[PDB]
Formats: structure tokens, C-alpha cells, sequence
RNA sequence: GCAGUCAAGCGUUCAUAGCGACAUUGCUUUUUGAUUCUUCGAUGUCGGCUCUUCCUAUCAUACCGAAGCAGAAUUCGGUAAGCGUUGGAUUGUUCACCCACUAAUAGGGAACGUGAGCUGGGUUUAGACCGUCGUGAGACAGGUUAGUUUUACCCUACUGAUGAAUGUUACCGCAAUAGUAAUUGAACUUAGUACGAGAGGAACAGUUCAUUCGGAUAAUUGGUUUUUGCGGCUGUCUGAUCAGGCAUUGCCGCGAAGCUACCAUCCGCUGGAUUAUGGCUGAACGCCUCUAAGUCAGAAUCCAUGCUAGAACGCGGUGAUUUC
RNA sequence: CUCUUAAGGUAGCCAAAUGCCUCGUCAUCUAAUUAGUGACGCGCAUGAAUGGAUUAACGAGAUUCCCACUGUCCCUAUCUA
RNA sequence: GUGAACAGCCUCUAGUUGAUAGAAUAAUGUAGAUAAGGGAAGUCGGCAAAAUAGAUCCGUAACUUCGGGAUAAGGAUUGGC
């Protein structure tokens, strides 16, 4: 799962349609994250693309800073707000929803990640997991 | 394998049973259930509830062989 | 002209015709292919489905995330009273298929499946297998004879055996009846067996061990005349619609003049035979042992029976088995466990597993308790009880 | 539109790796025309939505052959339609153009599939506006705005459901025939390995996961909620209290059971015969040759295994078969 | 400069409900816009009571974007009569 | 009676208790509803539905024919004793 990403991922559920203004936690400048595209599931009519935590997606800027909008980037989501199954058997969801702009890489344009995170994308992303101050 | 204790009643929570929410904060708050997550939703406070530990041992009522 | 965006097919058309089952006993379409080395075992089971609850154990999975780590995976209970021998069939091949040539019933046939052979037991004079009965009579002529046909003839070997109903705590009486294939060495060797076993008892500690993979085969739960969206999951049709929207817009083109068998229409869903395969056993056990739902790990003395039971169903005091995951049929079905036909090696299979707690809380509800002492010492003394 | 023959030339050299002028032979009926056979006592003439099937001139996937193929990427070609071929901005649009994902975003047919299946945005009645034209009434494949979408209970087909008769009734079975389903990718390792001057840079085996699809099931999570189950709230009525009625399921919270969700979980088999192609032995052709006799391996192919139904005019085994 | 008219389209306005070519060109709005807005204008065929340009308020008028809100949709499921 | 109210909701007087019924609870419907996460991606078009909603207090822009816009926007409060 994402290109220059460590591991695979077991599945959780999706809850980030393509269309979806989700909330930026690193100190980039952008301040929300819009997902258009997913990298990952590819096709079905009429399904919408849909992520989950640890996805790398194709993600806009509304609000923010001048230099970041009107272009799209990747992006990791850190926080889902959909409940989700671990195989450990404990349903578990945030508050929002959140993500960090990134690079096809998976190397971070931010420094620091405010809010937690889980440990679904700090394993799978590195580089998320240096700038990570809390998991779960 | 362990067991944990919900966060607004006190009950004890077996595996496979129950949500986690996890808060801005950082804080983790454990449900054994809907009842209790949609009360704590609801902002509303243990302490107040009658049928939860908090409120029990608030007004020490059926422990009395403990303390 | 073309579909204009190229969708899959929705539905299964090898699962057609989606129609009722027979009866409520699915059959057995096939038995693994016979061995004639190993002993004679029966190849297959005969249970009721209980209920599901929740199991937790250690996995032992490398180059998983989660090795040596825990998981809840979910089981199915099908509570499986010792099966009863009471007859022999042989099968003898020819071209037009396996033909059964003769069948040998045993001298004393229980209550229950003598009920089975009726359709108004209150009603009767109870005649059947009298004039069997008295064929025994001194030693067996005849029934030697039959024995000796079987032995001589007959490429393949079945016993009849049925269920003990009664120590089940349903409300039928009547027991469910099964050839069952015997797989084993030398036909005469498998009749032998059988004669040895008629009036006599089998436990699935003998048939089913520990880690096996089975099929399970079964009637799939009815919910009557459905509709095309949900028996076929077709996409609904938008808000606008004039005359339904549940439905199917198009059923089918001009030419071919017809409707054609592979367009979804409306009708039955479920009553449906159903095999579901590699079902990896996680328990095999006994009602003469307390503490079946115990464990290594738990050491407290409980059964799988939840609190207030099984709903629907009701307490597990026999034999049971917990396998792995969804089993098709609802509570209270006769299902037929069989082992599996292919020899599996996966890493997924071979998987020694090791049980490490067995939720047995009140399926009736958001259970928070798994025995009366558990709630006896959180909640303390009641107005009740004093 | 698609495909061939020919071969001047291009391609450092070299006609044919890949292209290929001058010419020429053809297929196709998804273009547009030509025609006017049918239909004017009416075959509902755009597009989209929905669903199924088919074809193949194969976009991807399986197996291969060729290269101006070292590797990686790419190009040409074959057997192959088994399986899959998306989400969106603008447009009524078919078409088109961009963004993005993807293994890939191939083309087409079925009364230019599909209106008693929808819609009704367009076109194409009647109202109205403009511009040009016209003395005018009025015209315009020019633009604009508004503008009733009827009927199935019949036969057939399809999906499911019963059923007489074949001594009666009951139980256990067989199996013809029909159907059939699984799919694709990433990561780790193989391995900074092979290959290469270097830049760069694989693959088989194996492991873990995921995509699309399908079949079930409901332990859990979520939803639902006339359990009108418990509680609470408003207004009014029952003199008050208790307990209740009405408010077209009065409202709110929790809510068992049941139904249910890639919003949840489980599962989805193994062999044989072959295509292409590569080969064996071996003549024709006292050498050579995969081929002519014979033969080996071999594809997501075919047939079985397995799975579904079960012949209501296809079978078998067994039980009991009625006198007061 | 020349031909020519009764006069030769004025002030103003515009790809407008009027612009064929046309999805005109530039900017803005979007990840992406045959839409929208702002500008440009030898304008097939704008234009002054066949009224021109503009306009606060009003509009079951036509239209674009934003916020909020939602089963419109992803993707359907359940209940009642 | 509630309430600003001849609104809606309940009641007294007065009048009706009539509209074919019974049994069941399949699909599809008509009418009513609820839905995790997302939130107009749906559609020609946010069609439909949701959301807002009374009163008190605060606060209120552009533009303007100075009259309006304006309930602009946007916020707080509300029971019983």
C-alpha cells in the first residue's frame, strides 16, 4: 500500500470519499485537505474513491497559504473519525479527521504533526512516525 | 489478553466488545457501550448517573467493606 | 448498441436456480476420495447449529504484523450428540452411475427414527421394522446373506446413522437420518465395522481432531420472496422514478424476443443448499467435561453456554464443536459436517491454534458478565437474595 | 474504417527490426451518402440512467515468438474474448477536452439494444424575446426562456411457487441434462544481485496483504426501532394525588429481539487434454529438417474434480401395506 | 487618395436573451469549467421612445459561485400505516 | 384552555361514530420516517428533503431614488420554584 511505503496494510474501513475537506495537522501552512483521488483501489462504476488511515492520497488546499493552494499534492491520512476493526478486536475512531501533505516518497513537507496519531500510518510511513509525538 | 474498564460506568470490557475514542487531547476513552458513549456524547457526568462506580462510591452506597 | 461503461455481472449464475431446497438436511454431493489403507472412519458428522460467540488466541503467523500477538476471531458452536449406527448401504458402480443394491437396517431402531418414517406418529400402530425384526430371528440368515452380497459386490460402502434429538434441547423428536460414507480399506473390512457398530454409538472425538479444515453443508436461512436489489444487489434507481425504483430498468434488449434466464427478476431468497468450505476447527468438545468453555490460560470453571443460553436455541450439554468464522444455516438446523476433500497446505491451515478465552456473556443483550460469580462479586448484595 | 500484395527509398552501413512512396487486390457495415422495397386507419426518431448478452479488428491480464531486445522501459506479431476496462470539471449532448487514479482506462453490436423501464436537459406544436430577412401576414439545421410522458388483470418469455397420473404411503439415494467463478495488484525477500563502462536496474521460488467479484452468516461494531420496553418533556382532559387518554406511530434519550452493512465478519478446490510456441526421433530430398508416420512439454483456453438444480413421462434400494 | 449615398451607425453597448466562424482571445473562478464573471471588438446581422445606456427596491422569472444542511449520491439497510 | 392570534393542539354544549368487512404480514408500490463516516462526488440542473424558524437582548455591510436594504449578515438568552 503507497509507493515508498514500508509494509502492507490490513484493511479498515473507509470513511473519506473522494470530494472530502479533512483537516491538516503539520505546520506546512495549509490548513484543511481536500481529497480528490486515492492511491490504491482502482475501479468500480459509480463507486467513489474512498480512504482510510494510512492512505496516501491526491489531496488540494482550500484554506491556507497562497504558495500551497490552487495545485495538488499527496497526502497521508493520520485521523479517521470511522470506526474501525484492529484484529486485536477493539472497534476505535478519532474525533476528526486529518492528514499530512507529503511527497510521492512519503517524506513530509512539515516538521511536526499536532494531534495523535495512529499506529496503522506511523508503521507504514517512517517518516510520519519521526514527526509523530503521540499514536493512538 | 486483558481487561479493561470503561471510562464513564466503570464495567469491566472484554475483547471484542466495545469502542475506543480517542480525543484531540490525546486521551483515550474506553465504552463498553452504545449507552454509555452517546451519554458521554451527550456531555453528560458519571457522577450524576445512578447506576455507575463514580456515583456509587460518590455517595457510598453497597461497597462499605473495603475503605 | 454497446453498454456505454463495461460493470460486471451481478449475482452467480452457478448458484442457480435460486430456488427452495428439498429439505431442510442438505445433501452430500460428494465424500473424499477413499484411501484403502488407513483404518475405517466415518468421513462426515451430523450436528445442530448452536449460535457464534467470540474467541481470543495468540496467532502464530510469521512475516504478519501481528505474530505472536492476539486476535478475537469469531466461531460458530454446532452441538454434536454422539451419531447412531443403525444400518449398512452398498453401492456398486455401473454405467449409468452408483446404484444402491441392497440395505441392512439393524434389529432394535430407536423411537426416533422409527418417528422419522412417519408423518403422524400419534396416530399409528408403530409398525415398522417388525417384520425386520423377526427376519433376525435366530442367527442373521438373511441378513448375512445381504452382508455377503455387500461384501462381493459393492465398490463403495454407507452407513445410516441418526441423530440423539432427544439429549438435543429442541422441541422435534423426530431424528434426522444420513447415509454417510466409510472410508477405509477393503469393503469387507467397512461392513464388518458396521455390523459391529449397529445400535451402537460415535463420537466426533473419533471422526474430527483439533486444526482440522472441514466443509460444512447446510440450508441456507429463508427470507421468502424477494426483491431484485437485494437478491442481486442491483443499484437502485434514482428518486424520479414512475412505477418502483427497486427493480431492474431494462429486462433485456428487443432480440433476442425474450427474457433471458441470466437477467435478475425477483424471487426466492435463501432455503438454499449451501457448501462452505475450509472451516478450520478451533474445539472439539465434551459435555461429560466441565469447563468446557475453560482454557489454559482462563482456569475458571465454565461452560460454552452463555448466560441465559443460546437464543433460540438453549444449553450446549453435549458434545460440540467450534469452528472457525460463519457456517451457513440459522440456529436449530441440522447441519453435516464433512472433512475436507483436498489435502490443504497453506500456513494457514497446519496452524496449530491454541484457544485462550471463550466469551460466553449473555447473547441476549450487551452482556458485561461472563459467569453469575462475576456479577455476584461486581454488583454485591441485591434487595433479592436477602 | 480495417487489412493485404509489390517493392523505389528511410533506418550510420542494410529494402523488409520497424517503416514504406508510385501502383494494386480486398474485407467490413459501428460513418456519411446513394436508393425508396416495407411502414403515413401512427413500428413512440436525441442523449443519459439502469441491466443483460454477444462479437473481436486484444487496452490490460496468462503463455509465447521477433527486435535497430545488454538490463530496465519500449516496439512488432501470434494463440486467446476466460476475466476486467474507472472516478470527476465543462457541455442536453453522441462526439470532444482536461484533472486524477488505475494492471488497463480497447473498440463495437443487439429496431443507430433498452420511454406500458425512468428521465425529459435537447430537438420538434401552441406563449414570449432578440438579430437578420420581408411592405405585410410571417420565415430562419440562428440564438433565448416557459412548456400534460397514459394502460397490463391477457398469451408467451423470464423469475420463483404448487400439482393429477402413472398399486398406496413413507424413508434413504443415484445421476442424465443444464449451469458454473473467481479476479488483479503492491510490499518484503530474492537483491543495489544478475546485466551494464557508468547512469541505472530485473526475474522464477517463497511470505504477508490488498483490489474487483461472489456466496454465506450476525459473536462483535454500527444502523434501524410500534418491544409504543424503561425513563423524561410540552399542551389539554380525567376535581387534586396516583394512574392514564388525545396530540393521524406527540417529542427526546437509552433501547433488547429480528433484519442488516466492504459501515461488520468468514470462505471462495484439484487434476487431465490442448492452442500458440518450443522441442525429440525421423523420412520425403542416399545430408538437412518439430512432421509427413509417431511423439515430449505446454495458456487466464477446453473437459472434468468440486459447487447449484434435478428429469415434475429418468432410475435404484428399503420400511409398512388396511376383515370386522 | 479615390468611388459613392437621402444619409452613410452618432453618444453609448457587446461573443449580451443579439457573434455564423466559436468551446472567439486575455484574466478570474476550479485539481480539472463548451458553464459563470470581468475585459477586448471593422460588430455574419449592436444601437438610441421599431427607445439606448444604467439602475435602489421588488420577482413562485433565467443563471453562476460560497456557507450551512442534508440518503441527491458513495451504498444501501430498517420501521410504520 | 394554551398561545400575539377566528393559527395549530386538547376540551364543554350540540352532532356524528357514516363511509364493504375478516385473516395475514411476501415482493413492488402509495404516504410517512430514521440512518455510521463522508457531504452535491448525484443530476441538465441541490429536483426532493434536510437544515433555519417564535420572543428578548446585542449587533448589523455594500449599494441606495436617502424612503430602504434589514428579521441583512451574525451571536447570546429562554424551564420550574
Amino acid at each position: 500500500s503507497g509507493n515508498g511505503a514500508q509494509g502492507t496494510k490490513f484493511r479498515i474501513s473507509l470513511g473519506l470519499p473522494v470530494g472530502a475537506i479533512m483537516n491538516c495537522a503539520d505546520n506546512s501552512g495549509a490548513r484543511n485537505l481536500y481529497i480528490i483521488a486515492v492511491k490504491g483501489s482502482g475501479s468500480r462504476l459509480n463507486r467513489l474513491p474512498a480512504a482510510s488511515l494510512g492512505d496516501m492520497v491526491m489531496a488540494t488546499v482550500k484554506k491556507g497559504k497562497p504558495e500551497l493552494r490552487k495545485k495538488v499534492m499527496p497526502a497521508i491520512v493520520v485521523r479517521q473519525a470511522k470506526s474501525w476493526r484492529r484484529r486485536d478486536g477493539v472497534f476505535l475512531y478519532f474525533e476528526d479527521n486529518a492528514g499530512v501533505i507529503a511527497n510521492p516518497k512519503g517524506e513530509m513537507k512539515g516538521s511536526a504533526i499536532t494531534g495523535p496519531v495512529g499506529k496503522e500510518c506511523a508503521d507504514l510511513w517512517p517518516r510520519v512516525a519521526s514527526n509523530s509525538g503521540v499514536v493512538v | 489478553m486483558k481487561v479493561e474498564i470503561d471510562s464513564f460506568s466503570g464495567a469491566k470490557i472484554y475483547p471484542g466488545r466495545g469502542t475506543l475514542f480517542v480525543r484531540g487531547d490525546s486521551k483515550i476513552f474506553r465504552f463498553q457501550n452504545s449507552k454509555s458513549a452517546s451519554l458521554f456524547k451527550q456531555r453528560k457526568n458519571p457522577r450524576r448517573i445512578a447506576w455507575t462506580v463514580l456515583f456509587r462510591k460518590h455517595h457510598k452506597k453497597g461497597i462499605t467493606e473495603e475503605v | 448498441s454497446h453498454r456505454k461503461y463495461e460493470a460486471p455481472r451481478h449475482g452467480h449464475l452457478g448458484f442457480l436456480p435460486r430456488k427452495r431446497a428439498a429439505s431442510i438436511r442438505a445433501r452430500v454431493k460428494a465424500f473424499p476420495k477413499d484411501d484403502r489403507s488407513k483404518p475405517v472412519a466415518l468421513t462426515s458428522f451430523l450436528g445442530y447449529k448452536a449460535g457464534m460467540t467470540t474467541i481470543v488466541r495468540d496467532l502464530d503467523r510469521p512475516g504478519s504484523k501481528f505474530h505472536k500477538r492476539e486476535v478475537v476471531e469469531a466461531v460458530t458452536v454446532v452441538d454434536t450428540p454422539p451419531v447412531v449406527v443403525v444400518g449398512v448401504v452398498g453401492y456398486v458402480e455401473t454405467p449409468r452411475g452408483l446404484r444402491s443394491l441392497t440395505t441392512v437396517w439393524a434389529e432394535h431402531l430407536s423411537d426416533e427414527v422409527k418417528r422419522r418414517f412417519y408423518k403422524n406418529w400419534y396416530k399409528s400402530k408403530k409398525k415398522a421394522f417388525t417384520k425386520y425384526s423377526a427376519k433376525y430371528a435366530q442367527d442373521g440368515a438373511g441378513i448375512e446373506r445381504e452382508l455377503a452380497r455387500i461384501k462381493k459386490y459393492a465398490s463403495v460402502v454407507r452407513v445410516l446413522v441418526h441423530t440423539q434429538i432427544r439429549k438435543t434441547p429442541l422441541a422435534q423428536k423426530k431424528a434426522h437420518l444420513a447415509e454417510i460414507q466409510l472410508n477405509g480399506g477393503s469393503i469387507s473390512e467397512k461392513v464388518d465395522w458396521a455390523r459391529e457398530h449397529f445400535e451402537k454409538t460415535v463420537a466426533v472425538d473419533s471422526v474430527f481432531e483439533q486444526n482440522e479444515m472441514i466443509d460444512a453443508i447446510a440450508v441456507t436461512k429463508g427470507h421468502g420472496f424477494e426483491g431484485v436489489t437485494h437478491r442481486w444487489g442491483t443499484k437502485k434507481l434514482p428518486r424520479k422514478t414512475h412505477r418502483g425504483l427497486r427493480k431492474v430498468a431494462c429486462i433485456g434488449a428487443w432480440h433476442p424476443a425474450h427474457v433471458m434466464w441470466s437477467v435478475a427478476r425477483a424471487g426466492q431468497r435463501g432455503y438454499h443448499s449451501r457448501t462452505s468450505i475450509n472451516h478450520k476447527i478451533y474445539r472439539v468438545g465434551k459435555g461429560d467435561d466441565e469447563a468446557n468453555g475453560a482454557t489454559s490460560f482462563d482456569r475458571t470453571k465454565k461452560t460454552i453456554t452463555p448466560m441465559g443460553g443460546f437464543v433460540h436455541y438453549g444449553e450446549i450439554k453435549n458434545d460440540f464443536i467450534m469452528v472457525k468464522g460463519c457456517i451457513p444455516g440459522n440456529r436449530k438446523r441440522i447441519v453435516t459436517l464433512r472433512k475436507s476433500l483436498y489435502t490443504n497446505t497453506s500456513r494457514k491451515a497446519l496452524e496449530e491454534v491454541s484457544l485462550k478465552w471463550i466469551d460466553t456473556a449473555s447473547k441476549f443483550g450487551k452482556g458485561r458478565f461472563q459467569t453469575p460469580a462475576e456479577k455476584h462479586a461486581f454488583m454485591g448484595t441485591l434487595k433479592k437474595d436477602l
